[PDB]
């Protein structure tokens, strides 16, 4: 079902979460490049370099997922500076809060192993070593 | 014994203020807030008070969703949560998060003692069931037998806790 299919039950290790059907998951938080301030030929070169890095990924029922989130980050502490002068300048800059794009984007990628007891354990160890090489 | 232990707790035994004025019953007033949250004192009768304590009326029409409350002060709504999968750690700031707590909650922890034959049976069942941990990095296979050793000493006596909120 759309809440019971039963996709997260950790039974492997630190880096890997399991499912019911021995599908295996790991997550990478990804900060990105300064391509708003980089040469686009160099950006294209990094895309090719990352693509040649992707050529090391086999087709052994491996998949990658890329979740890119844009969220409000209102959790920034908006507090007093426990004085008078820097708190005054804090308020005089705090007048500049009227909007001005207070959301931030992040980037993340899931590595997923799919397979096609001792079979599960050895498949898990294969995911472990190959994923450690992937992460390195 | 509890009055000895709670001497620094400011505690007070209830049901002593029964028979005030016209035969009031002190502790059932507490059960009133268990019944319906009202402060309604229920003096003694010629009847067992389970037959009449539901003055304001709870209702369980919703099947697991938010149920209802009929009262003379208005109509109210209520919902519940249970607790399971208890982490066996005991931090000092365990439920002191409810300082503001805009929920009007009632929190019920419940405990029954174990018969020491039944405590031995429970500890043996824990030793057979939970010793098969598969490379847990939090050291859970230590507390099971140490719990048996400390129920032998009597320090870590276990019992049937359940919680509701």
């Amino acid at each position: 079902p759309v809440g019971q299919f039963i996709p997260y039950s950790h039974h492997v290790t630190d880096t890997i979460i399991s499912t019911k059907n021995a599908e295996y998951l790991s997550v990478w938080k990804i900060d990105g490049r300064s391509h708003q301030s980089a040469s686009e030929a160099d950006v294209f070169q990094w895309i090719r370099e990352l693509n040649n890095t992707l050529r090391g990924i086999s087709s052994a029922n491996l998949s990658l997922w890329t979740h890119i989130v844009r969220r409000r980050v209102y959790e920034y502490p908006d507090a007093e500076f426990d004085n008078v002068f820097c708190r005054q300048l804090d308020e005089k800059y705090r007048e500049s809060f009227t909007g001005y794009n207070l959301m931030v984007n992040d980037l993340y990628l899931t590595v997923v192993y799919r397979p096609v007891p001792d079979q599960k354990k050895h498949r898990q160890e294969s995911c472990i070593k190959a994923l450690e090489d992937i992460n390195r | 014994t509890l009055g000895q232990s709670f001497k620094r707790y400011g505690a007070e035994l209830l049901s002593v203020y029964e028979k005030g004025g016209h035969a009031f019953s002190a502790p059932l007033e507490f059960l009133a807030r268990l019944v319906n949250g009202e402060h309604i004192p229920m003096p003694i009768c010629r009847d067992r008070f389970s037959d009449y304590m539901a003055v304001n009326r709870p209702m369980f029409s919703k099947w697991g969703e938010v149920g209802e409350l009929r009262s003379l002060t208005g109509l109210r709504r209520f919902g519940m949560l249970e607790i399971r999968e208890y982490d066996d750690a005991t931090e000092p700031g365990q439920l002191n998060v409810l300082l503001e707590s805009d929920y009007e909650f009632v929190l019920t922890h419940s405990f029954s003692v174990l018969s020491r034959p039944a405590a031995k049976e429970y500890l043996q069942r824990h030793q057979k069931n939970l010793i098969d941990a598969r490379d847990v990095a939090t050291d859970q296979i230590e507390e099971i037998d140490e719990a048996l050793n400390q129920l032998i000493s009597g320090h870590f006596v276990m019992g049937e806790h359940h919680c509701t909120l």
